[PDB]
RNA sequence: GGAAAACUUAAAAGAACUUUGGAAAAAGAGUGAAAAGAGCUUGAAAGAGUAAUAUGUGAACGGAUAAUUUAUAAGAAAAAU
RNA sequence: AUAAACAUACUUUGAAUCGGCCAAGUCUGGUAAGCAGGACUGGCGAUGCGGGAUGAACCGAACGUCGAGAUAAAGUGCCAAA
RNA sequence: AAAAUGAAGACAUUUUAACGAGUAAGGAAACGAAAUGGCGUAAGGACAACAAAAGUAGUAAAGAUUUAAAGUAAUUUAGAU
């Protein structure tokens, strides 16, 4: 699977990249919706407290039947939750990412996520046993996930 | 500077109950309450004039113009028909448009 | 010296309902239902081709540069139309190479024939060149 | 001889058929557009065949109304016609209006009952010739870029002769003044007011 | 009773060593004409994701006419006696 | 009297169709029916356009793509041109 | 429809006049003044650089995605990737 988009400067940036990850694609994809364009440093922050229930993910297109939270005032939302597991999955690669900075010997203070996407994957089937002798699928919904980090520097255009 | 027009209002393009024909334009010029006092207007200059605001490095003008003709009447209530360049845009119902005094034929 | 090419519909004749379904595609068919909208000629849909539609006999096929179009597949098509280049213009077919397009174009510069793909399948001298 | 259809064109060292003359004898020639003759000159006494027919409002000395164009709203005087352009020959006098001597299509004017009349104008020159010398004409295309400057210094060498023609305006100008409150109506710009219909106005 | 499932490259040369990671993997490095990277010739539509741009009071979409923005796009000749 | 030469007379081969519906200075059964059935014509079906707010049949008028002008039914306080 | 011209031009000739709504249905091919005109898919037989190297193609085929042009339309053409 390749990625996205491709760096301006590949020398100041850092790639990190999960496929067929066994995580939830819909609660995913509002994970790294909500740490786009946030500075590493600060992004680890906030998917810790989404891990102890004290940030919000806002649910900004699958909020179908998601409860209200007090924590979803401002974002223009009014549903969100605490994703842990697609959280941690996020932190696995943003770690991952930022030990590539430091082998190609960029400064961490000034990263930030300039660009993160997440695919829907291959889904795996199981059987749910349902009455009349019915069965169903029951199925997984995995997901690729791609990371960029950039060092940040102020720019000019006349 | 002066004053050297007098200002039509552009009611709407010729038309019927669901028809429209945005060919001809219907103007009302101002002091012109019959269609005795349309044979002076009859062939004088028309001009529509607006402002577009336009950004600091474009080579476009700030005003622009369509230009047309004032060509019969229209009813008994002093409403001219005017055929422009182009068809006036419909968001400029309402508006003023200057009635100069050229061709003179004075 | 060029004629006026009036074109009297210059917009698309698109296949009825095709803005709507994906499967409809946009090539025209002439609606055949017996309670189709469009073919009972509707106001607000009464838009199908027709014979009036015909551009006028001395202005049609005409480029907007005032010529024809004669394809052309090496130099020696060109000879075709050297007593006529006022009248033709050369149009090199897509599959022939860059070294051949390039023999067609200079051969057609010493005919005086036109040609409306000279910067086609052009080498890489754009940058650093 | 060669095909009326055969314009030879030198060969950049190409390849070339057998038929094709070599480019020891082939001359080229000079790529001609301009198939139409110009107009003709005839003799400065005698009028253009494209001679408009005034109106009948509009006689020498009689004072105009210029409603379009740069100088729109100004007066002027009338002396004569350009014969061989059809277009009025006036002056709004520059010592009151401002306004130079000028030729202005006589479909941009308004014909007032205000005459000034005035013989004796000394018209001598002030011909086809003369608004012909004084025009700013652009740089050509082929004249090196001569940017900016050639249109302030043919200001500058123009200027004189402007100002020799402008004899004829001691006439009328003295005249002017002799009229009450004409001066001052002469240098206002026209103005429509309150009320100031154009099909009721009079002139 | 009774199916589905063809294709890397010319040649496996099928990455092989380091860092992060419990591992799978990822980032470099390398092979190759080209990753074509084994879910491997090309890679469409339906469905998504990212980026750019634009719009908005109980549907949406289409047509005619203009305005604005963007794009395409027409020339090197040359006057009178 | 009027009209009629892309007039007139056809010949051969064949398609589809024979569920029809409407109007009326018309009729029969019925208390009557947007009911049932007929005589003559015109329509809708197969037909859009302008008008009757909206309407298969009513009124004007039947359609190649357009520009300008008089018009038809019918309209002229605003929606809506007058 | 009628006149005129006619071995090849070309736009399926030139001129004049009338005409052009439409369901079911019909108008097979060919027919120089053509007894309707055409577009598209695949396969077979020929034609395709006329001076002895004769359609395009690793100086990039087919396919795919788009940008523009020609045609009333069916569709065709070319640029870029």
């Amino acid at each position: 699977v390749k990625y996205c988009a491709k760096p301006v400067n590949v020398a100041k940036a850092a790639q990190a990249r999960g496929d067929n990850l066994k995580v939830h694609f819909k609660n995913t994809y509002e994970t790294a919706d909500a740490i786009r364009g946030m500075k590493v440093a600060r992004a680890q922050e906030f998917l810790k407290n989404v891990i102890i229930k004290k940030e919000i993910v806002p649910f900004r297109k699958h909020n179908g039947g998601v409860g209200r939270k007090a924590q979803c005032k401002g974002l223009n939302c009014a549903f969100g939750r605490w994703p842990v597991k697609s959280a941690q999955f996020i932190l696995k690669l943003l770690k991952n990412a930022v030990d590539n900075a430091k082998a190609k010997g960029l400064n961490t203070a000034l990263l930030t996520v300039s660009h993160i996407a997440v695919q829907e994957a291959r889904s795996s089937r199981r059987r749910l046993y349902r009455a009349h002798g019915s069965i169903n699928s029951f199925s997984s919904s995995p997901c690729h996930i791609e990371l960029i980090l950039t060092e940040k520097e102020k720019k000019v255009a006349k | 500077k002066c004053r050297l027009h007098v200002n039509a209002v552009f009611m709407g393009f010729q038309r019927a109950q669901r028809n429209q024909y945005p060919n001809v334009a219907l103007l009302q010029i101002s002091g012109v309450n019959t269609k005795e006092d349309t044979p002076f207007y009859i062939g004088k200059r028309v001009a529509y004039v607006y402002k577009v605001n336009v950004k600091k490095g474009s080579n476009k003008p700030a005003i622009r113009a369509i230009f047309g003709k004032i060509v019969a009447p229209h009813g008994n209530h002093g409403v001219v028909k005017a055929r422009f360049l182009h068809n006036l845009p419909p968001k400029a119902m309402g508006q003023n448009l200057k009635v100069f005094l050229y061709p003179s034929n004075i | 010296i060029k004629p006026k090419i009036v074109k009297k519909y210059t917009g698309h004749f698109k296949r009825f309902d095709s803005n709507r379904f994906l499967r409809v595609k946009a090539s025209w068919r002439v609606p055949r239902g017996i309670d189709n909208r469009l073919r009972r000629k509707f106001k607000g849909t009464n838009l199908l081709p027709k014979i009036g539609y015909g551009s006028a006999k001395a202005t049609r096929n005409m480029l907007p540069c005032g010529l024809y179009k004669f394809p052309v597949r090496n130099t020696t098509d060109l000879e075709m139309i050297m007593m006529q280049n006022r009248k033709y213009a050369a149009e090199i077919s897509h599959a022939v190479s860059a070294k051949k397009r390039q023999e067609i174009i200079q051969r057609a510069k010493i005919l005086n024939i036109r040609v409306l793909n000279a910067d086609a399948r052009i080498k890489k001298q754009e940058v650093a060149q | 001889s060669a095909p009326q259809w055969f314009v030879p064109v030198k060969a950049g060292d190409a390849k070339v058929p057998a038929y094709y003359p070599t480019d020891d004898m082939i001359q080229e020639q000079k790529k001609k557009l301009r198939t139409r003759k110009g107009a003709k000159i005839t003799a400065l006494d005698k009028p253009a065949w494209n001679l408009e027919k005034l109106r009948k409002s509009i006689v020498p000395g009689a004072i105009l109304i210029i409603v379009a164009g740069k100088y729109a709203g100004k007066k002027v005087v009338f002396l004569k016609q350009c014969i061989k352009s059809g277009a009025l020959i006036v002056t709004g006098p520059f010592k009151i209006n401002g306004v130079p001597l000028m030729r202005i299509n006589q479909r941009y004017v308004i014909a007032t009952s205000q005459k000034v009349d005035v013989s004796k104008v000394d018209t001598t020159g002030v011909d086809v010739k003369f608004f012909k010398k004084i025009a700013i004409k652009k740089a050509a295309f082929g004249k090196t870029v001569e940017e900016d400057f050639a249109k302030k210094q043919y200001e500058a060498k123009k200027a004189l002769i402007v100002e020799k023609q402008k004899q004829v305006d001691e006439s009328i100008v003295a005249e002017i003044k002799k009229v009450p409150y004409l001066k001052e109506y002469m240098a206002s710009y026209f103005t429509l007011k309150n009320g100031d219909h154009p099909h009721l106005l009079k002139f």
